[PDB]
């Protein structure tokens, strides 16, 4: 939700530690216009980590 | 002079702090720095 960027050599990493996600209105929600994954599916990331 | 409550005030132990891997704050735990005398009042034992 953030309103600007970085350069893309400029790219900032978002540490995050002791925390808890929830990949599903990421993705089972289709709120973005696409997604790639690699390796592992994006329902598997809620079991995963 | 105003509201003592004997809280941690400047950090000198440490200058400067960067490349942060690990944060936390525990439960608040209550602390009186008010001289005393006699015997000793209080134990603490930690082991980590």
């Amino acid at each position: 939700n953030a309103t600007r960027f970085a350069s893309v050599y400029a790219w900032n990493r978002k540490r995050i530690s002791n925390c808890v996600a929830d990949y599903s209105v990421l993705y089972n929600s289709a709120s973005f216009s696409t997604f790639k994954c690699y390796g592992v599916s994006p329902t598997k990331l809620n079991d995963l980590c | 002079k105003n509201n003592k409550s004997w809280m941690e005030s400047e950090f000198r132990v440490y200058s400067s702090a960067n490349n942060c891997t690990f944060e936390y704050v525990s439960q608040p735990f209550l602390m009186d720095l008010e001289g005393k005398q006699g015997n000793f009042k209080n134990l603490r034992e930690f082991v980590f």
